[PDB]
RNA sequence: AAGUGAACAGAAUUAAACAGUUACGAAA
RNA sequence: ACGGAAACUUUCGUAACUGUUUAAUUCUGUUCACUUAUUC
């Protein structure tokens, strides 16, 4: 009837990338584009947001039969699974993601680190001329996870389609590890990779299937 | 705290300082990133950076005239050995700023 | 006979939400999406109703045998423990919720905190251009409790069904905590989770059984 | 106090300003959250925000041209002294609203 | 006073107003709390109230469109000078109050 | 020892903005 | 050594029972830290 089905898994980080915190708004350190954090500690956790525009749009690209041209308006295939502004059948989304926080600091220590940010040096050059306008950076740690945490369910009358939906999310995920995610990610910044997808019942209403 | 701070940065000598936002790219990351950190543990298990702070300032004071003559009129190697609580240690990270906020007000 | 049975309860927030407040009644900051918080203090507090519509929402979708059509009618189950507006058997309902406040004051302060909430900048894209429309909204902070009191009684004559209601109001704390909750929660944004869950009597006129 | 600060804010100099009221969401954002909060507990436990608060005047002083023509000439840094009583910070919250409404009332 | 409010606010431009009373809910906060307020204790008390409510007019006057045709119009900004006494703004109280039910008659 | 001043646009939008079961109860 | 004397429109009873200010949403589109240089 209604289950409540959790996709347990790693974002492990291949390469440290870059996402634009809020601009003009930090503490002691705002310079080129202090990242987002923790509003209470110092470890930079991933904001949910960008991963549901990210992995809709990689999606929207694959599986549909039209050109989008604005967002709630693409196919049908994909549009109960994140939501729809004009249709009257549907209007809350069966996927929620999670921010997804760092929990690799219980062996990063051990390692030997100095900090969870650093300043890269990087800036451009005007071809014409030398060195112009010497910009600069911030990125991240590099090899780190994530524990994320996808919470799915069903309305009981989506039933008769429910494997249909497991090789979608299997797909959407693979897809993602082949891409940037974040921001400004065209010099080989982002490209995650998910480790360790497994499902789960927490709830305790649907018999597992997938596991791998 | 900010009030002494607006007139012994601005007494100094020639004027024209070669000493741009470059060269103080190093002393100025390891205070920035020890306000954000020793707030969340507790200052115990920190101690692998206390002590490291205090060798910046000694290992490259000696690599230009250009930093001794500052670190002996701000007086940042007395606050050093003052400071060992967690609510101390705020109070220097905020006094960073002035040497450098005041620092770009008469030219950069 | 008439007792008065409490359910105290703290509610950790895992994921910073949003809840939206009165827009265009506050000071000049009355942009960014203004969240509501205490009418005297800065405190920010959390509506009670968005509690009690959130409960009977998840509640009336897998203990019924019929879509629910108008509120106020579903089923027969769960039509008592929240009211009826229709019904001429009963009105008045049996769970009383309230407006908890931020009781984590005790401990944030020694942290150095910079605002009760911060600014979180997020944008959309068109499918046909690059960043349009920069918008921005506000959250809250992430590890906080929140005094919850269920005040719980019965009307004497339903006392044959008080075992039969416990195992309703935990299953529907407990599938609260894997959904979000407040508002903008598709994206990871609410996930609740109610920590030190237990019971207690203030009237004093029926035993302590129930505890977690 | 809102009189002499809708002359002193439109004289100025070349027309069509470039900067909007988004860009300076920095110095503009403590200020609202210190008049909400000075008003439930007293003036002498908050002491870590108020010398902030004159760093944000200072450091974004010399990072843009559009931020040193403005307060040299509305005197933001005269008013940062002579505030020392919880009633007297409360004057000088509303007056930094006069010089975000008004400059969007000619352009943006 | 009432007599010209209803050929001033009706001559306007294009048809279809796609204002309504939802989004004019902040600037017409203040009116209805100020008349009702201001009866009790005196003028001379209230200086804080008096000063914020000429914001708003100015404000929300950049923002939308809907907004800047009509204090043009109507006048607000001129009736904010001449008032002085309590006797005086009771009637700027009424006067706000003729340009809301006029505008609902002839749409919403 | 060696000119180092992150540059340039949009500054929150398009739905929906009181829906219904209904009114001096038993004395002079 | 008065159409005046003698007299509670009084007791009665929550403007009440149901309700997520939210559905849709990558702060990033372009970007070598550098031109010049025999540890003899």
């Amino acid at each position: 009837t209604f289950a409540k089905i959790k996709f347990s898994a790693q974002i492990r980080l291949e390469t440290g990338l870059h996402i634009g915190g809020s601009d003009a708004f930090a503490a002691i350190g705002a310079i080129a584009s202090p990242v987002i954090k923790d509003p209470i500690t110092n470890i930079p956790i991933i904001p949910g947001s960008s991963l549901k525009g990210k992995m809709r749009t990689l999606l929207a690209k694959v599986y549909n039969e039209k050109v989008a041209e604005k967002p709630s308006d693409d196919s049908d295939i994909l549009s109960r699974l994140f939501g729809n502004s004009k249709d009257k059948r549907f209007k809350m989304g069966r996927l929620i993601f999670r921010d997804a926080f760092l929990s690799n600091a219980d062996e990063l220590d051990s390692l030997g680190v100095r900090s969870y940010t650093e300043v890269k040096f990087e800036n451009t050059i005007d071809r014409i001329t030398a060195e112009a306008n010497p910009r600069q950076i911030e990125r991240a740690i590099r090899n780190s996870t994530f524990d994320f945490e996808l919470i799915y369910e069903i309305t009981d009358e989506n039933e008769n389609q429910v494997e249909e939906d497991f090789k979608v999310i299997r797909d959407g995920l693979k897809l993602l590890e082949l891409d940037y995610l974040g921001g400004s990610g065209s010099r080989g910044y982002g490209k995650v990779a998910f480790e360790k997808l497994k499902a789960t019942t927490v709830f305790g209403n649907y018999d597992v299937k997938t596991l791998n | 705290k900010a009030e002494r701070a607006i007139s012994l940065l601005e007494k100094d000598n020639k004027g024209n300082y070669l000493l741009t936002t470059s060269q103080i790219r190093k002393l100025l990351s390891l205070c920035s990133s020890l306000y954000d950190r020793s707030k969340e543990r507790k200052f115990d298990e920190l101690i692998n950076d206390v002590s490291y702070l205090r060798v910046q300032f000694v290992y490259q004071a000696g690599r230009e005239i250009a930093v001794k003559d500052l670190i002996e009129k701000a007086q940042i190697l007395e606050a050093l050995k003052e400071i060992k609580d967690r609510e101390t240690l705020q109070r220097f990270c905020r006094y960073m700023e002035a040497l450098v906020a005041y620092f770009k007000f008469y030219g950069g």
